[PDB]
């Protein structure tokens, strides 16, 4: 099947009036939820510095990288 | 659609205003329609900075471009580049904006609904592109328009109301200016001067009787220059070395008018004539001027003797001397001794800077004039960030003088692009081979072998 | 992370202390970069870089202007450094707000905040403010 | 002297001098072949091709 | 039959080995003059005071240079804007000192290269072509206009243009990001998508042209004798080529026009490299590239860099040493 | 009939995009290195290997988002998910720079797989495989840059990060601290991709402004048919007009198109050479017969030493925030500094 007839087939648009805009707001509950923060590890911008830790952190150790990140993000 | 697809015109649609090139009513609604946009945008971005202005600011802190035009006009001007008004820029873009709906009908009127050609019901407005007496004529009539138009600001600044002059003395003001200099070895005198530094070809005018003066006699020209183009018809020189095609019309315009972008980039780079500094802000050389003479006027207070300071390298640190002679400042603005601003003038002698002008009497605006204009310098980024390309994200200020020049640096060159495209197109078309090569008789087969 | 705790600041000579509310922080940041920013970006002075903004530049001024009192004072009354002779006629102030423009529409709640805006400043960047370009 | 506003670069009137009589060197070239043209002689083109 | 008429002839005539023309009137005395006065400057000159400060810079072979350091150094920061030819300098040796040789090369150089362009009109004029190719020969004009003359006219001094020599255009460059950030300027990111993608369509048209050669030629003989200079025919097979690259990609993303593609050809690198000339000619008058710098804040209002921070540290590195003896005040406003 | 020949007929039938043999390669490892690298640059920080913002949760832009390169703590770890730092914590795993390595290393593979599809797709055509020759460029580029420069440093700490900006970085940290300009591998690398766009341009506006009239309309485009066997433009004239003009044309469109073939693949293969040899640090740094003179001679000045002091601002002013690991203090009195700057 041809590419610009698909597009312009009201068939078409049908399907994709009810997909994408579901696919448009589960990205943005994505954000507003606040879970792609805890699912990447990302710093909302409370939580750049922490009350204990002014400092920037950094890993400094290979084996025991996942040990001091976890003490890093414990505030 | 006769004339309006590719097969009819030969054109495709990307080059779809090239199909009027031989229909003068529809070329005509082409042309008074794009004069509605630009007396359009006149009114709405004079309207918007009408809208958008503050008076704590200074015009040149809110990126403003056309009221700083209306203030030079001398509408709603005080002394020292005081804004007084602004209700005569609000009146000048309401007249600009409903303007441009006379023009926008009119251009849809002559390009939907109008004569395609004027030739055959209109013989005063009709023309063949080849008819070089015709040519000549609507050359002459708006060449003097536009002499009546140079008139206009000489009457606005002899009679109605007068011009802001910021050499004015009691401080920059409106001013009228009553004795224009009407001298043509001065007035000409900028116009076969060397464009270099220290000449600055037709940018280094200074002073408001100069400016008024050449409008004068760009006034007359104009005028003489139209109605001779009126009478006459082109001579023998003239038709052996022109192409008389439309295409080749406007790649002589487009060449005229690229020289003139580049002219008027650098009349908002380097002149604070008209171009005043309480309106644009400093200019490039005005700015570093400022911090040498700030520098100088805050080191003479804990009492350095400022003539006989010795830089690191053992020139001036603040006061040295130019390569013909001059008492200027030191340091890297050196090269920007040949700066002439209004609040450094009142410490020049004949010797350049005096030195007890400096030693003694510095007055307290002139040290806040150059405080600002050290602080506004025309360096700035992209998203309006002030300061050089190491400062951080707190000032929001982007000169207009930068807006003004890079902007039509830009378009300038592109107009340039403009007169090689359409230059070299309308010779081709001329001579009939700007669709390819004949392969019946190409011309270099029937050349010598070239070796 | 804006807490009361860094939002907290010395408002007087004697040392009593103020915390700002989050309209003082966020409008005081506004009015000082319009007003003030051009010469006082980062807390340096461009125009003289030997006063600066950084709160030890402060405590040695001779009117000790680590104050939000202190430098709402300056702001309506500004002096030289060891205080002796006023610079109002070179410096934006309300004395002299006829000269500069840009003080004219103030109110003492406008002097509040840009002086907020530098009390609060040296508290979340320490050695950023005043510090020139070495800590850009 | 640069930075003075003179016409053309002209301080001394030698220079004007070898500005005229080169430029009017190359004109009686070309009025050795454009000379003796014929003023009332038009054409309706965009281009002509008249004479040598 | 005249003396003029019989000079145009030969002025304008295609038989002549490198055609001359009326730009060629322009071009060859332009280009011979700063050729001659290059090679002697660059193999002999003495130092030039660049800064104005009199620190004289050598630039020479026979001043203890090599071929990358080797230049002719930009005139004195002194003279400015100012025009310096060698009556204005009361001797050679003043002249010599104060850069007087960049700017009679960089003048000739800008007259005659532009006298090129014209002359690439004229030509294809004269031998009934498409006038077009000099149009593709302003970018490059553009952008020798740009780093020689209007960067100066913007800055004020032909001390800030390019240097001719290689390693000072490093400085060039370098001075260049450090007080206008030029790779955060997208007009240098529209001229290096000009550049790379220029020669990514030079090497993929060049590829798949001579992927899709006719067999005309023997193992033991070059391919490229399988062309006959003069031939009518076509040499390679293009719809092999748009075959081959249909399936490449997929089918809708190929030129099957010949004419549309070297088109494309023509258009990317030349409008690339127009719009990053327009960028130094924009950056002259300090209309700087992105500024980001501190602009990623938390929320307690302290400054989390970026990579244009890190970008920014190394923009300060450069001009908090760049001319260091001529700067006096603490802002570099030129 | 065979197994192997159902599969190999099903690979490479002919449908709207080709798979071939090769795409089992390519687009598994392409999709999750172009995937990876939207991931990381829309949410992944940087905080904990560079400490900068580097994704759009952040606040950056396009030109500011990057995915950052690993800690350099790990070294030259390949940093799998279940390897000994992540773990199998997808987490952890983003925050110490593991999405780098799996963009870098399944870019790789896509990469070759990209150039086997295009030996593979020429086999069928039954062309030359040239295409894939010249494709040799860019993975000579990837190899030398983003696998064996960081492989001969510390770590892959000093890669260039898959950003705009990260990238910006990487040109002017190969200036302060490795010359690179000054080496001649990238001279002859910016020649040969300046001389490409070069040819590009003249190439692409010689064949537009030589073509034969074969239509009416002024609109040239039209008048070209994909199977005519003539010549679309004039290579007699074409070769008059540069011979006139330069003084050399070409001769030969068979040696014209070979030569925009080699000009920018020979650019990307000698500049890989000159950055192999920085992976070592072999760089081409100092001329030292300028260097000892300058020691000894306090006015000689060339553009050359001129360009050290700009290296030595380079290294000082941006090392403690570019290499924070290292945790380069530096006091404000040995920074070097020109004067009032
Ligand atoms: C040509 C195309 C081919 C290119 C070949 C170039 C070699 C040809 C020979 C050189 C021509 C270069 C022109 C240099 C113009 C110049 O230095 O321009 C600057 C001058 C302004 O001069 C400045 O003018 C100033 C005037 O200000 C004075 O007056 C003011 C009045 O208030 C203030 O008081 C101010 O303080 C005071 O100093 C000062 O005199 C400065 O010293 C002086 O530099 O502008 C001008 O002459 C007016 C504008 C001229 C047009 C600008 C063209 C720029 C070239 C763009 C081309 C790019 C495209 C190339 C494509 C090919
Ligand atoms: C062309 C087309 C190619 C097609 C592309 C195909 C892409 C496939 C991707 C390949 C993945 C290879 C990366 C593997 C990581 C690696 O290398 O990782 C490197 C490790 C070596 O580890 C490093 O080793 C170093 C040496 O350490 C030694 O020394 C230290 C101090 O003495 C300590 O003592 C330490 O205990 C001791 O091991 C440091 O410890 C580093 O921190 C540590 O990372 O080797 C190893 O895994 C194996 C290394 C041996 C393999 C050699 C080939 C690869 C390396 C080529 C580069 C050579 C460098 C030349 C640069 C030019
Ligand atoms: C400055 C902008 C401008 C102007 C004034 C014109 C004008 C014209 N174009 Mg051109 N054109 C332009 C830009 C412009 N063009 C651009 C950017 C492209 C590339 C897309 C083209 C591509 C193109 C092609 C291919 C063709 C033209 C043609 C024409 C002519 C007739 C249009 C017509 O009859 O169709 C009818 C058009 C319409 C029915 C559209 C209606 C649009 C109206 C005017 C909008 C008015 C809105 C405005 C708010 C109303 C205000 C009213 C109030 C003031 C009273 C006309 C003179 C044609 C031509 O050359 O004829 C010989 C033609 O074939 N143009
Ligand atoms: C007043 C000046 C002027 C006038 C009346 C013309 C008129 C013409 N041009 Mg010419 N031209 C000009 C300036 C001018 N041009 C300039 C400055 C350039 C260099 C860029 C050119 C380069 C040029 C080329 C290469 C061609 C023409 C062509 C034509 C003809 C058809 C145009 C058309 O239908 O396009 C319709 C309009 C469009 C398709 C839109 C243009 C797309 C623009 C770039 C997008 C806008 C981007 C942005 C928003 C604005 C620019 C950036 C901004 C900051 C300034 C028409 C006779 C065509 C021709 O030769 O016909 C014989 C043709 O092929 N012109
Ligand atoms: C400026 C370019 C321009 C040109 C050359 C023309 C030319 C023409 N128009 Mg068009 N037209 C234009 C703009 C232009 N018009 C505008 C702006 C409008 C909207 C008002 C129109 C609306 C329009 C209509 C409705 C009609 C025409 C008609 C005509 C044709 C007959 C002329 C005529 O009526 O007798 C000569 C007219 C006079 C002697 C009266 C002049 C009165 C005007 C207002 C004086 C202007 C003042 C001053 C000179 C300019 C001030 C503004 C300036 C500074 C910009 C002629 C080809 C007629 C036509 O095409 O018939 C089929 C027709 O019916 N025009
Ligand atoms: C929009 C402005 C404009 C435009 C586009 C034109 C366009 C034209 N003018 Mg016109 N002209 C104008 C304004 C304009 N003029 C003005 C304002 C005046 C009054 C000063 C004149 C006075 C004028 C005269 C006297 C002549 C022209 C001529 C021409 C035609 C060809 C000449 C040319 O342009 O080559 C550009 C060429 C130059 C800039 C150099 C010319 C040098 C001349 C030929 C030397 C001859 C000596 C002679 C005694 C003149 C004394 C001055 C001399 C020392 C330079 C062309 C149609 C010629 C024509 O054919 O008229 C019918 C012609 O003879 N114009
Ligand atoms: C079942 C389960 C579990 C479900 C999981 C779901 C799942 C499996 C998902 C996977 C989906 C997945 C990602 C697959 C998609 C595959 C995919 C596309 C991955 C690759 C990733 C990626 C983003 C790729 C994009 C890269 C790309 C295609 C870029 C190319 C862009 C492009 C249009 C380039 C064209 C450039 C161009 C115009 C060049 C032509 C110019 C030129 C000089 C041509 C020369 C030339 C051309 C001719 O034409 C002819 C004639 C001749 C003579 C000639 O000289
Ligand atoms: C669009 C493209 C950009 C356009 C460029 C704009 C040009 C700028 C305007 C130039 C000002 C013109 C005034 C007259 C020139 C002037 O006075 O310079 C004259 C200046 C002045 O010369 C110097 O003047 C000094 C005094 O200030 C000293 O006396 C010096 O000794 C003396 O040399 O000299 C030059 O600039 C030499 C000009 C050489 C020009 C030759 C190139 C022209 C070739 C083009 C072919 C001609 C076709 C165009 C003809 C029309
Ligand atoms: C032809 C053509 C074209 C063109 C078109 C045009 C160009 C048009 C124009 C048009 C125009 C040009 C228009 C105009 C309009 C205007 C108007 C309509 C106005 C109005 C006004 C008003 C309403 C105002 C109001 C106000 C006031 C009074 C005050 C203040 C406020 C305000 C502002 C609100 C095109 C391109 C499409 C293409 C096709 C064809
Ligand atoms: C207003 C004013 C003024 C005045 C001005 C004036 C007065 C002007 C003039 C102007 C002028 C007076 C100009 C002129 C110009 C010229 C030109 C621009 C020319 C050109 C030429 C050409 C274009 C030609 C070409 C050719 C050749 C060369 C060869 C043959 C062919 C032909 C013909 C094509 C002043 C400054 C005082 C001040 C300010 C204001
Ligand atoms: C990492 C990882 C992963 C993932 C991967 C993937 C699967 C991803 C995907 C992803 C993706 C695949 C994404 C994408 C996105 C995209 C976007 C976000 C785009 C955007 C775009 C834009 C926004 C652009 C714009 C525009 C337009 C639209 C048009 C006009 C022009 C422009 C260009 C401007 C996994 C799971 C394997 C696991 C392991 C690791
Ligand atoms: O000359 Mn070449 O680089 Ca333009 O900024 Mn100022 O001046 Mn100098 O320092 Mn930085
Ligand atoms: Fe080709």
């Amino acid at each position: 099947r041809p590419f610009s007839d698909i597009i312009t087939s009201v068939r078409y648009w049908i399907i994709h009036s009810i997909t994408i805009p579901s696919l448009f707001v589960s990205g943005w509950l994505f954000i507003s939820t606040g879970l792609a923060y805890d699912v990447f590890g990302t710093p909302r911008p409370n939580e750049y510095f922490t009350q204990d830790r002014q400092q920037v952190p950094l890993v400094n150790d290979r084996f025991s990288a996942k040990q001091e990140l976890e003490d890093l993000t414990k505030g | 659609i006769a004339g309006r697809d590719i097969e009819s015109t030969g054109f495709a649609w990307w080059s779809g205003n090239a199909r009027l090139i031989n229909v003068s009513g529809k070329l005509l609604g082409a042309h008074v329609a794009h004069a509605g946009l630009m007396v359009f945008w006149a009114g709405a971005m004079v309207l918007f900075e009408v809208s958008h202005f503050v008076p704590e600011k200074p015009t040149y802190e809110q990126g403003f471009i056309l009221i700083q035009h209306l203030a030079t006009l001398g509408y709603g001007i005080g002394p020292g580049g005081e804004i007084t008004s602004t209700v005569p820029y609000f009146a000048v873009g309401v007249i600009h904006l409903i303007s441009s709906a006379i023009l926008g009908f009119g251009g849809i009127y002559h390009s939907l609904l109008g004569p395609d050609t004027l030739e055959e019901s209109f013989p005063f407005f009709g023309y063949d592109w080849r008819d070089k007496n015709k040519m000549t004529t609507i050359l002459g009539i708006h060449l003097c328009l536009l002499g009546l138009g140079s008139f206009l600001l000489v009457i606005k600044a002899m009679y109605l109301g007068g011009v802001y002059d910021t050499w004015a003395p009691g401080g920059g003001d409106v001013r009228y200016i009553t004795t224009p200099t009407l001298n043509p070895i001065v007035i000409f005198g900028y116009v076969f001067r060397s464009p270099f530094g220290g000449d600055g070809w037709v940018v280094s005018v200074n002073n408001m009787e100069d400016v008024i003066g050449g409008h004068i006699w760009v006034g007359i020209l104009c005028i003489t220059g139209g109605i001779w183009h009126i009478f006459t018809k082109p001579f023998a020189w003239a038709r052996r070395a022109f192409v008389w095609s439309g295409e080749a019309y406007l790649s002589y315009s487009l060449a005229a008018i690229s020289l003139m972008g580049f002219t008027a980039a650098l009349y908002s780079w380097y002149n604070n004539t008209a171009y005043p500094s309480e309106l644009y802000g400093p200019t490039g050389p005005e700015a570093s001027q400022a911090q040498a003479f700030t520098f100088l006027v805050r080191d003479q207070r804990l009492g350095a003797n400022v003539s006989s300071a010795q830089g690191p390298t053992g020139l001036g640190k603040y006061l040295m001397r130019s390569p013909s002679g001059e008492i200027i400042f030191g340091g890297e603005t050196m090269r920007f001794w040949d700066l002439r601003a209004p609040w450094v003038e009142p410490l020049r002698g004949p010797n350049g800077l005096d030195i007890n002008k400096i030693k003694n009497d510095i007055q307290p605006w002139q040290e806040r004039r150059a405080a600002e204009y050290m602080t506004h310098a025309p360096l700035g980024s992209l998203n309006s960030v002030g300061g050089v390309a190491t400062e951080i994200n707190s000032v929001n200020y982007v000169s207009p003088r930068s807006w003004l020049c890079c902007s039509h640096f830009f378009l300038a060159f592109f107009f340039l692009v403009g007169h090689w495209w359409h230059s070299g197109r309308a010779r081709a078309a001329a001579a009939g081979f700007e669709k390819g090569i004949n392969r019946a008789n190409e011309p270099v087969l029937s050349m010598r072998p070239i070796d | 992370d804006l807490d009361e705790a860094t939002r907290t600041v010395v408002v007087d000579n004697a040392g009593n202390t103020t915390v700002l509310t989050p309209e003082q922080v966020k409008r005081g940041k506004r009015l000082f970069n319009a007003t003030c920013g051009a010469c006082h970006v980062g807390g340096i002075t461009k125009t003289n870089p030997n006063v600066g903004l950084d709160p030890e530049a402060l405590s040695l001024a001779t009117p000790r202007r680590d104050n939000i009192s202190a430098l709402v004072d300056y702001i309506k009354n500004p002096t030289t450094y060891d205080g002796l002779e006023s610079i109002a006629e070179v410096h934006p102030s309300i004395k002299s707000a006829d000269i500069y423009p840009r003080m004219r529409s103030l109110t003492d709640e406008d002097l509040y905040s840009i002086a907020g805006h530098i009390m609060l400043s040296p508290k979340i960047a320490s050695e950023k403010w005043g510090g020139g370009k070495i800590y850009y | 002297t640069e930075g003075t506003n003179e016409w053309f670069g002209v301080d001394d009137l030698r220079l004007l001098a070898v500005l005229f009589l080169g430029h009017w060197a190359i004109l009686s070239l070309w009025l050795g072949s454009y000379g003796d043209s014929n003023e009332d002689e038009d054409f309706f083109g965009e281009i002509d091709y008249s004479a040598r | 039959v005249s003396l003029w008429e019989r000079f145009c002839a030969w002025i304008t005539s295609t038989e002549n080995r490198l055609y001359i023309g009326w730009f060629g009137c322009l071009m060859f005395p332009t280009l011979l003059t700063a050729t001659s006065c290059f090679i002697i400057a660059f193999i002999a000159a003495p130092p030039v005071d660049i800064d104005g400060i009199r620190e004289p810079v050598a630039g020479s072979l026979l001043y203890g240079n090599n071929i990358i350091s080797g230049a002719v150094v930009p005139s004195s920061n002194a003279i400015g804007m100012h025009f310096y030819p060698i009556w204005e300098a009361a001797s050679i040796d003043e002249w010599l000192y104060n850069g007087g040789p960049y700017q009679l090369i960089v003048l000739h150089f800008l007259l005659g290269v532009s006298a090129y362009m014209g002359r690439e009109w004229e030509l294809s004029y004269r031998l009934g072509m498409r006038p077009w190719i000099f149009v593709a020969f302003s970018a490059p004009v553009a952008a020798a206009s740009a780093v020689f003359l209007v960067y100066p006219i913007g800055q004020g001094s032909f001390s800030d243009g390019m240097p001719l020599g290689i390693s000072g255009t490093f400085n060039f460059m370098l001075v260049f990001q450090a007080e206008h950030n030029i790779l955060m300027h997208p007009f240098h990111m529209a001229g290096v998508a000009g550049v790379f993608g220029g020669s990514l369509f030079s090497a993929m048209h060049g590829s798949l042209v001579t992927s899709s050669l006719i067999r005309e030629t023997t193992e033991n003989e070059s391919t490229n004798y399988g062309y006959k200079f003069g031939q009518e025919e076509e040499t390679y097979n293009i719809v092999a080529a748009h075959g081959y690259f249909g399936r490449l990609i997929f089918q809708y993303a190929s030129f099957n026009n010949s004419r549309a593609l070297h088109f494309f050809l023509a258009l990317w690198p030349v409008v690339g490299i127009w719009i990053t000339s327009m960028g130094i000619s924009t950056m002259a008058f300090n209309l700087n590239g992105f500024n980001f710098n501190q602009s990623v804040v938390d929320s307690q209002g302290r400054v989390i860099n970026t990579w244009a921070d890190i970008l920014n540290r190394a923009n300060l590195g450069i001009e908090v040493m760049h001319e260091r003896n001529a700067h006096n005040f603490p802002l570099d406003l030129a | 009939r065979g197994l192997f020949d159902l599969v190999d007929d099903w690979l490479k039938k002919d449908r709207f995009v080709f798979v071939g043999w090769s795409g089992l390669l390519l687009f598994p490892t392409a999709y999750l290195a172009a995937g990876g690298w939207m991931t990381g640059t829309t949410f992944v920080t940087s905080w904990y290997t560079h400490g900068l913002a580097s994704s759009y949760l952040e606040g950056c832009n396009f030109l500011t988002a990057a995915v950052s390169t690993p800690a350099n703590s790990v070294g030259h770890s390949l940093l799998l998910l279940w390897g000994p730092e992540a773990q199998g914590d997808f987490t952890r795993w983003c925050q110490i720079g593991g999405l780098w390595t799996f963009v870098a290393l399944h870019g790789a593979f896509g990469l070759i797989g990209f150039c086997l599809r295009q030996f593979e797709i020429a086999r069928l055509v039954g062309i030359r495989p040239y295409n894939a020759i010249a494709f040799s460029g860019p993975i000579a580029v990837f190899v030398s840059v983003f696998l064996l420069y960081p492989l001969g440093q510390a770590s892959w700490f000093f890669a260039p990060s898959f950003g705009v900006a990260a990238i910006f970085r990487f040109l002017l940290f190969l200036q302060g601290f490795h010359n690179w300009t000054l080496n001649p591998f990238h001279m002859m690398g910016v020649a040969g991709i300046l001389g490409g766009a070069l040819l590009c341009a003249i190439h692409g506006a010689t064949v537009e402004n030589t073509l034969f009239e074969d239509g009416d309309a002024a609109n040239t485009f039209r008048a070209f048919t994909p199977t005519q066997s003539e010549e679309t433009y004039s290579m007699v004239t074409a070769n008059r007009f540069w011979s006139q003009i330069f003084g050399v044309a070409f001769s030969n469109k068979r040696w014209l198109h070979f030569f925009m073939l080699f000009v920018p693949v020979t650019g990307l293969w000698t500049s890989s050479i000159g950055i192999v040899g920085l992976a070592l640090n072999l760089r081409a740094y100092d001329f030292v017969s300028q260097e000892l003179r300058a020691a000894e001679d306090p006015e000689f000045e060339t553009f050359y030493t001129k360009n050290h002091l700009l290296d030595e601002g380079i290294r000082a002013w941006m090392a403690a925030q570019d290499q924070p690991h290292e945790n380069f203090v530096f006091p404000e009195e040995v920074l070097p500094r020109g004067n009032a700057l």
